[PDB]
């Protein structure tokens, strides 16, 4: 843990935000989402959740209706409603006041940039190979790794999609596999139930060992609010270290951790 | 139409077979003894029981819960009638509830049906009276203690016309009506 | 030791707090009202209720259950005592159970504890009698109806010395003996 | 369904057997397997489950006990016990008396070969490159796609192994990806909760389409026992055709589905 | 050398015919080929050569004219003229009489099959995935690895083409990267100034060593007419072995080597 | 040409230097290299160069002498001699005065850095992953794409090596494939006798087309000295320009082309 | 038009400069001394020499070979005149070829021109006589030994009107004609 | 030892066969007519000719060039003797070089040998005199015009003892010596 703080100081950490952060705001959850697909398609909330995971339940909706548009619209209009006030989420404040040079995310919403602007800051949004050409070394970069609501040919919201995007051949993958060469990543707001983070990291590691400079590989982290015995074991195999807490209020726990960074 | 039924009473299979003789539908009954929950509303109880039955079967299946509601006991059973009857039997029912000042009680069955897409709930009720003495055969639980409204014979002694005025017959008439008009 | 407690009763929290006061262990109690199941053996009931509590918390958490076992009623409640009390209160309890041939009954507390690896079951019991008249304060359920054996005072009327001979005290004495004996 | 029966005579169907076929024999199951690990680790059966998948609850055993030997020993001795009689399993009989030229499997045991010998047949086990060099076009080939108990450097029994094996670079992969070109596969015994089948076929199909001859890609199948609405649309996007039954006895179901092949 | 004849008998050798064989027939040759493009495009035979390799020279013609069609028409009508009699090429006779079950080739003509027919033999021509579905284990297989004159989108006659076909992702590569697992290849009629061989073999080798069963890798060969010191060294690391001769008549030398195989 | 100047203004040009630059200095040429290998082996200059390419005629050396050490030494000592004065090479002067943020190279020497320091400038050298971890956005980066003399597990000086480095899995590759997503490269000093320059761009370009934003991918360039009709077309296929000249004197030509960049 | 020229004679540069004064084209001459080939036909000789000059230059370049053909020597030089004149000079030419019974000889230049696409060949010839004595300046090889047809002065003493009737002037007139009409 | 030889003279094959009879080595001669170059030094000439012969063969091959050097012609032939003899023959040799004041001439052969690794050069020379009349058979070029030193018969009339004092015999004696001692 202390080692991590060592680096925020020098300038070698990358933030990878996930869906957990979007809780204080009050946005819908994944649950409500699938409830919707269910009502729409004619089923019942629970009966539906029995035939598949999620990147399957959603792919059904799409295969049936015809395309993803009809959903993107509900989500965009609903998640970005005018009843959510950013000024009241401490978590975002800290992220906007810290000093992380590069921020990656898997959310689809637009609150992380709204925050950076509200507390006075600058940024460049990168969702395509065209923006990679405007990057300025004097502003923060925000990369939408899983698409935004400003295109439907990208948003990764279904199996087939969460597939092709596993050979890492898109422009935005080639850019991340060259940004971690020499850098530690601090996952937050994430959940240990996705193998993208186990193919990126199980694969970054093997390289150092092939060169045999292992000792050099920078060190990752993954604050998880609740603690688990078994996972630490496996995630240590690929340099990733957990940093749990004791406060049972998950939200509070998260706000905390982000004070050791805002430190003026 | 082919619908499945999960229970633990073997005579429930017999009555649901002989009520549904000739309507067109058939039931493929299986014995599993799903454990119910302790709640006040029977809607959440029959939803939980139908959820466990659908998790066990995976096909169109209905389940049924049957409850007494004694007015002298402020409607204490119903949801929880099975442990009551299996504990105190017929001897310790008539001597302290049949001799009460208020012998009114209502019997209800709720039917939770799942068509593998949605959950449909059908119910029936019959007002009645508790006998002061067990009267009739004792092979089908509390039929020998229940006096229906308008008669003086218990449900056990009444015979095969038990399932013509019964609350199970009304609930299965609504169930048979929805099964014959279709998936509404 | 920092252990958590999930319950519905609020006065149970204060009883367990003043019983375990000064021991060294502390209890972070939370209110969720976990529904129980309708089974006869309290081991499976305390096992699945502790399973639901560990699914709620995920940290070391213990779970208590209390039941009255009426010898006149063939040992009916115990596991199902909550619905019994919540439908009858003290008015329709003593007039039909305290005036019978066998006022004897036994009250048991069973504690299910999870150390995030295993499930540990501790239990204690007191024998007692149902009073014919409810006696004492009426803020803690059946305390004003339960006289212990060898006493003429209901558990609400003895006051703070209830927590030296009650079944919660023996069950939490075995729990305290395990919690300071180590994680055996 | 009929289409399948068409080919079962041209010799273009490949059989891919999975655990469901076994069980019926009387063997254990991951239930017991995952429980064993638990007792052997101080945990309680249930509590252990609440922590990871199943593969994960085995990447762990090993890590603690250093290696996979201890476990492979229990499995081998327990499964291949001597209280199991093969002549009492019809499923294994019909399979032995059919006419499938190539047979792939993901089980670790040795019962399929045992049966083929019991009813008088000949075969060549293939679990390494050396064997590939002995193939006789006049005998059956039984390929172990997930390792046998006669080696521990090649037994997929943990996460980090269901990984380097998702890149299809092993010799035994190159073989499959040449056998499926020009033939169809009849999956049986399998439970669709594994994405190996969804990255193989998803990847074979997209190949025919580039070749502009999709209408030629041979047809596949997958006898499941109880049907699923959702997971039937998704599995067509790729190119597999589900089949199913009404008999609710699982074992009963599978047996008859096969007599449709044994005849003759 | 003797070792090769050992393998020929068991049935574990593959033949890879190249352009050298097409000399006895009296067909044209690259010289004349490139001379041709030159006259057409307006240059002079020699001045043209001064500008590029050979494939490059051809990719020019195409771009200028518009597409390959025009050339394919010349090559086809010219190379398959009616002044060539197959009965007078001993080399072909021997090839049609030996027992090789799989013959790969890089020529674009059609004489190898014409030979196999004239001396009574049967075959299956595989130039596409559709054919990989008719293979019969009772006839010889002839694979056109570099295209035929019956399609314009396969013929590999230019850089861009000799490129993509270097990642080995075509359907007809996967078949060859799985036919050499457990078999030896005998190159003939080839030249050592083309480096596809060096990426195929340099890559088959590394695989055995990973398994560390290298001692088993079957052994290749490459009859070259005139001996050369340096090359033998390099082509040994990759695991291939030369078998030169002394007759200075290259053609005559070749007819010879192929008699130790026809041996009734 | 004018287009190029545009980009140089903002900061979207990367420089890639080759051996042509290091000839004006006086260094040994490649001819002398191969010749040396010859004398040291009993052959005579001419006859030796009749058996293979050049890289090939250097893998032979090693193989015989067991290792590359004996050569790196002659080369290092001979090139970095003390009879060479850097302040007498304009080409190297200008390069040190321009404003190129990143500089890749395929030379093994150390003269570029030497110049950058002689004329007062700061820079960082990157020949391995550890260095990537030290990059400062306020100094120049000099990347050695083909190894330096300070390590022999990297130097690319033989066939086998110039091969495995054509799959781009090395850490230094991943970097170049993320640097060119958004910028243009001005090749200088090079000679069209490679396939690295061709499979690099041929592979980048195709990516932009899938992205459907071909009109955005930038333009490389390649100042050659004498002009070639053919190559201009073939190289036009992948956004590579060409900027020849008329002054025959090779050195004269290059220097001028550069003043167009220094311009104070 | 800008054409290049490769030679070893420095006075060939002077004559080709002063013949081509004012026609429009200019030559950028370089000295390399390409070694010719020993053949009978001058076409293969000038093709080989132009091939070496184009391999050295790589741009539009022409080359020129100049040959004497002595009838008493059965036309022995021509292709191979340079080694002949550089060996026996002017002293051992006139005393044994100028005194011969047949003093006829013809001088020819062939011009091989490459436009970087094709090879174009232009030639000229002038019949003449060998002098019995070297007469004129001796700065430009055998001009002091060659009597042209119709005159009695050698090419050296004749002056700047040497390149008005000469075979080099006819060959470069055809070369200048093809350069001015264009790439035919 | 097996060495190859490329030439255009068919009688060179005969003489090199009959000189090397019984020494152990054999030659496999082929006819190609490699075109030589025009230079002064025979070392670069025989290196270029052996380079073309090794590019054509690719095996251990030697080549040989034979040159006259007439002192009255200041050593004009040698390297370039073939075109000289093929043009002026035997008629126009003796009447203007055999009648000269200085009839001295030396005949040399150079042998360029390549062992497929290096280039080895062997040479021989014989001083002689030009006859004033062709004398002897005329089947092997200028043997009927060459008077060797110490005799009065030409090489043609001398017979099979021509290759015992000849410069070809000395050069092939050195070649045979190096072939028999080995690859030095
Ligand atoms: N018999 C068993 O119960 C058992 C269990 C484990 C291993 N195995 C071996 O594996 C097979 C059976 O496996 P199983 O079906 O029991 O597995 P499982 O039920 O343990 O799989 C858990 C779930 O994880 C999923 N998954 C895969 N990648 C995921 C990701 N990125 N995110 C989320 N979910 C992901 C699938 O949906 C799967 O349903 C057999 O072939 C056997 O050899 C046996
Ligand atoms: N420093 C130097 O002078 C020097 C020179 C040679 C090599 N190199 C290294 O190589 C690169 C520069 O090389 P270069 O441009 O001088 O030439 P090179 O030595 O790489 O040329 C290799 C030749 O092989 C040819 N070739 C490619 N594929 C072929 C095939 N299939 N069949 C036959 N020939 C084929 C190419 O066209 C080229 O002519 C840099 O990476 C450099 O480090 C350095
Ligand atoms: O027509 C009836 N006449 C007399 N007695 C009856 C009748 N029907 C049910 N009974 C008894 C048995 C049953 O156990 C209990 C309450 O019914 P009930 O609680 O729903 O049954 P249950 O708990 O055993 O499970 P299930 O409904 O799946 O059979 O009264
Ligand atoms: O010392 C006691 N003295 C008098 N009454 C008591 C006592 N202890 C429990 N009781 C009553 C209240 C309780 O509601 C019922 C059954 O206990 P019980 O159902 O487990 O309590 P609860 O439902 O409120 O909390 P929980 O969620 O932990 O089950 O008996
Ligand atoms: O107008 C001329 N008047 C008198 N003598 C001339 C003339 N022009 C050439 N000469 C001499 C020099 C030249 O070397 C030789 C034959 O010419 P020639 O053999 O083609 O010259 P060369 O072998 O030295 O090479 P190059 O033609 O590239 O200069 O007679
Ligand atoms: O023993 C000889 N006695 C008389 N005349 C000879 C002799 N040997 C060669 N000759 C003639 C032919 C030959 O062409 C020319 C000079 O020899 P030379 O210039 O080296 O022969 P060449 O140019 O035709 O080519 P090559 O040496 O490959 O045969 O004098």
């Amino acid at each position: 843990m202390e080692q991590l703080l060592a680096d925020y100081k020098k300038g070698n950490v990358i933030l990878f935000v996930g869906a957990g952060v979007s809780m204080n705001l009050g946005l819908p959850s994944w649950s409500q989402l699938v409830d919707h697909i269910a009502t729409e398609l004619g089923y019942d909330p629970d009966i539906y959740r029995t035939f598949g995971s999620a990147l399957e339940l959603a792919e059904y909706y799409k295969l049936k209706k015809g395309k993803i548009g009809p959903l993107r619209s509900w989500m965009d209009r609903m998640w970005h409603s005018s009843d959510i006030d950013i000024n009241k989420s401490k978590v975002h404040e800290y992220i906007a006041k810290a000093n992380f040079p590069i921020i990656y995310t898997t959310n689809y919403d637009r609150w992380i940039e709204t925050a950076l602007s509200n507390y006075g800051k600058e940024y460049i949004k990168i969702s395509s190979v065209s923006d990679i050409a405007k990057i300025d070394n004097n502003k923060t970069q925000i990369i939408k790794f899983a698409g935004d609501f400003d295109d439907d040919s990208s948003i990764v919201l279904d199996e087939t999609s969460y597939f092709q995007r596993l050979e890492f051949e898109t422009p935005l993958d080639i850019k991340f596999r060259s940004d971690v060469l020499g850098k530690s990543v601090l996952f937050i707001g994430y959940s240990l139930s996705d193998i993208n983070i186990r193919l990126l990291f199980y694969k970054l590691s093997k390289l150092w060992k092939e060169q045999k400079l292992e000792e050099a590989q920078p060190k990752s982290y993954i604050f998880l609010p609740r603690p688990n015995p078994i996972q630490e074991e496996i995630l240590e195999q690929w340099r990733i270290g957990m940093i749990s807490s004791e406060n049972d209020n998950p939200g509070e726990s998260l706000e905390e951790f982000l004070k050791n960074f805002v430190l003026v | 139409m082919n619908i499945r039924f999960i229970t633990r009473n073997r005579h429930k299979i017999k009555e649901i077979n002989k009520i549904l003789s000739g309507t067109g539908v058939v039931v493929l009954a299986s014995e599993h003894s799903i454990d119910e929950i302790q709640t006040e509303n029977v809607h959440a109880l029959i939803k939980d029981k139908l959820l466990k039955a659908f998790k066990l079967v995976g096909r169109p299946v209905f389940v049924e819960h049957t409850g007494l509601y004694i007015e002298s006991l402020n409607g204490f059973p119903g949801g929880l009638t099975q442990i009551f009857w299996d504990k105190l039997q017929a001897d310790k029912f008539s001597q302290l509830l049949g001799t009460s000042e208020n012998p009114r009680l209502v019997a209800k069955t709720i039917i939770g049906y799942c068509d593998s897409m949605k959950i449909y709930i059908f119910e029936g009720e019959t007002q009645g009276t508790i006998s002061p003495v067990p009267k009739g055969p004792r092979d089908f639980q509390w039929d020998c203690i229940f006096i229906p409204d308008g008669e003086s014979e218990t449900f056990a002694e009444m015979g095969d016309r038990k399932n013509e005025i019964s609350m199970r017959k009304k609930a299965f008439d609504k169930f048979k009506e929805y099964l014959l008009e279709g998936g509404k």
